[PDB]
């Protein structure tokens, strides 16, 4: 007879450039009414039910049949997309719920020169920082060019990853000609950052 | 193969619409080369979705939509309410998004409000009072004050006029003549106009006007003492004599007090037949709820005849 919201959707949502943002809106006893997403800034419609209206392919409605959750998915968020998005139900008067999405740029960096030149036999020390992200990363990838690095793939590899300090130190002992290439540090909740290495002898 | 899609545009801005309350209104939005894109109607201030293509999203059963050749998209609102007035938006899901707006206005005939409007005023002469009249309607009604029976009204400058506009008829220093029935008129161009009857009652202490302060008469004949009182509320009129002794009803004395409209009394005292004991100064008195007043009449004797010696 009367729909109402869930109360546990986390009005404040913080996403990072790239990846994707989710705004979850749950409604109890929907009925024949419909749930819609709008952008308060310019009053632009986004989704109605499961169909998309916006013609900005980045916006998509997610709803599992019979569920109470209507999720607004924003692909490839950008800083301009920071604003208030309202969950709306077709009743009269309509019942709304104002979500506030805030996207931030989170970049990772590797201390030192972007391009390193070390003599064969000397060590490699790549310290990576992901200080911009709001939440500490849950994992940090180390890509040797394109394939994932594994401390066991080569002797003399020391990898210390600390989500407490948002750092990851990759240490390669006694460099060799084969060890050349762009090493990439890709944390979970942040952007990528690479450093190209060249050797001699 | 596939084909190229054209850029849909608004053929013209939304035309403003004024509609009578309780009737139907039609917001239309014309587009060109809509093609695969969709038109939407939204209430701006509430930011509520109303229609998309030919579907009415809102549960408001008074809302409907219909299109002609996918060019003219018309939203219908049944049983218009004053709530329905405001801005509406016509939105196309282009990239970027396009939108137009148009205003729907609801006209309502004027209606005078009991509470904020003066009832029956009762003010003492000399003080000030403001007759008030408040009405509702669309547009904002105009309030015109008129005195019943063509009696004019005087502004602060002393100029006399037949009507005064404004919800407040400020009367500084009320007077006897301001008492009467006043007409409040509310009009806004939306028939019918309405009016309310507001009475103004002015209290004042009695005022005696002696017709003749000196009166000579001969012995054995009759005499009539005349006074006229003006007082509201109504007053009691009686005659006294000398120190204030009330006149005796019996014997030579006879009285006749008659009201003559305008809240004035005509009080007459007839003495007959005159003797020395009935000559002297008399007083005509009138009193009401505010006080009393008197006028003195001196009745002296003049001889029947006089000889020049
Ligand atoms: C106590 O005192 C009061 C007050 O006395 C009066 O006031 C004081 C201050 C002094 O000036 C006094 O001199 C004065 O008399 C006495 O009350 C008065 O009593 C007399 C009679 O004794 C009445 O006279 C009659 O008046 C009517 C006309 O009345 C209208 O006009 C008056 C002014 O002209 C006005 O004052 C009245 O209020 C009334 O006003 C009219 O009202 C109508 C309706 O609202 C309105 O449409 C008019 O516009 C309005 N007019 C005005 C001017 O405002 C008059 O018609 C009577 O004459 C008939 O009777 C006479 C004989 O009695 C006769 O000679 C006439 O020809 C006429 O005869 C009639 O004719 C018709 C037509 O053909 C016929 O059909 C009838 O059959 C015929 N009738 C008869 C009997 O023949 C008469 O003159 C005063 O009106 C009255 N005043 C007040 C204020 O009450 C009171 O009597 C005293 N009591 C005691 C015990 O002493
Ligand atoms: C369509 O209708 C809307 C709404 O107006 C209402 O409906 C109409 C159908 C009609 O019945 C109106 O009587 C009724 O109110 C119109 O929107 C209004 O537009 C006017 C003019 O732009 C606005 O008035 C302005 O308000 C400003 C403050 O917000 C004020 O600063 C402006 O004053 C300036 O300009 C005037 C000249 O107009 C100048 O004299 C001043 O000195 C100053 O420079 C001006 O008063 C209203 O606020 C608008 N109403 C709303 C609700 O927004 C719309 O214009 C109309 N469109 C067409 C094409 O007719
Ligand atoms: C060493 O490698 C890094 C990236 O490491 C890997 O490279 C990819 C090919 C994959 O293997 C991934 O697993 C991983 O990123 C190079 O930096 C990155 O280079 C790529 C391609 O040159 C950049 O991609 C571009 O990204 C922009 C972003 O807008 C797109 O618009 C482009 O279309 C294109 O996809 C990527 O941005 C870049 N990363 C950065 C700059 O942080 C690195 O350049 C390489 N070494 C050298 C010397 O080039
Ligand atoms: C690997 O290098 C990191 C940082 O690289 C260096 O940092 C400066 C000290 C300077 O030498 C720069 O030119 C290099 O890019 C080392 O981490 C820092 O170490 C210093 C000294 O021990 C310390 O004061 C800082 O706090 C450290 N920073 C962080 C983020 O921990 C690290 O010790 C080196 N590891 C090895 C094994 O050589
Ligand atoms: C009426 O006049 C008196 C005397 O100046 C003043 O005290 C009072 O406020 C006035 N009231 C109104 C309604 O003007």
């Amino acid at each position: 007879s009367q729909p109402y919201f869930d109360n546990s959707s986390r009005r404040e949502v913080t996403a990072t450039v790239g990846q994707a943002a989710l705004l979850h809106c749950r409604v109890r006893n929907l009925g024949d009414r419909a749930v819609s997403w709008i952008r308060k800034r310019d009053l632009h419609i986004l989704t109605v039910g499961i169909l998309t209206y916006t013609n900005d392919q980045r916006f998509q409605s997610l709803h599992s049949e019979g569920s109470d959750e209507w999720t607004l998915r924003i692909s490839s968020p950008q800083p301009r997309d920071s604003g208030t998005y309202e969950c709306q139900v077709s009743t009269e008067p309509k019942i709304s719920q104002g979500f506030r999405l805030n996207v931030v740029v989170s970049r990772a960096k590797i201390l030192g020169n972007a391009e390193l030149f070390i003599k064969s036999g000397s060590d490699i020390n790549l310290t990576c920082l992901a200080m911009q992200s709001p939440v500490p990363p849950s994992f940090i990838y180390w890509y040797k060019g394109k394939r994932v690095m594994n401390y066991s793939q080569r002797g003399g590899i020391n990898v210390i990853t600390e989500r407490s300090t948002r750092t990851s130190k990759l240490l390669i002992a006694k460099a060799t000609p084969a060890d050349s290439g762009n090493y990439t540090c890709s944390p979970s909740s942040s952007d990528s950052a690479s450093v190209v290495v060249h050797v001699i002898n | 193969p596939a084909e190229v899609i054209v850029d849909p545009k608004f053929s013209s801005p939304i035309v403003n619409m004024t509609a009578p309350v309780g009737r139907d209104a039609f917001l239309t939005c014309v587009v060109q080369d809509l093609g695969p894109y969709k038109v939407a109607w939204l209430r701006v201030d509430t930011q509520t979705i109303l229609t998309i293509q030919n579907h009415v999203i809102t549960k408001n059963q008074r809302i409907g939509i219909a299109n002609s050749e996918h060019k003219t998209w018309t939203m219908r609102i049944k049983d218009i309410k004053e709530s329905d007035k405001g801005w509406y938006m016509c939105q196309i899901n282009t990239d970027p998004m396009k939108s137009q707006m148009g205003y729907l206005d609801v006209v309502v005939p004027p209606d005078i409000l009991d509470y904020p409007t003066s009832t029956d005023m009762v003010v003492r002469e000399g003080s000030n009072v403001t007759l008030k009249c408040a009405a509702t309607g669309s547009p904002e009604p105009t309030i015109t004050w008129r005195r019943e029976s063509g009696v004019p009204i005087e502004l602060a400058t002393g100029e006399e006029v037949m009507s005064i506009e404004g919800t407040d008829l400020v009367i500084p220093n009320v007077r006897r003549h301001h008492m009467g029935a006043y007409l409040c008129i509310a009009s806004n161009g939306v028939p019918p106009s309405v009016s309310k009857r507001i009475t103004l009652v002015v209290h004042f202490p009695p005022m005696i006007t002696v017709q003749n302060q000196l009166i000579g008469a001969v012995e054995g004949k009759g005499v009539t003492l005349d006074c006229e009182s003006e007082a509201y509320p109504k007053s009691i009129n009686y005659w006294t004599r000398e120190r204030g002794e009330i006149v005796p009803p019996g014997g030579k004395y006879s009285a006749n007090v008659t009201e003559i409209g305008g809240y004035r009394n005509s009080m007459r005292l007839h003495i007959n037949p005159l003797t020395q004991a009935e000559f002297g100064s008399y007083r005509c008195v009138a009193k009401n709820s505010l006080g009393d007043t008197d006028g003195t009449i001196k009745l002296y004797r003049i001889p029947h005849h006089h000889h020049h010696h």
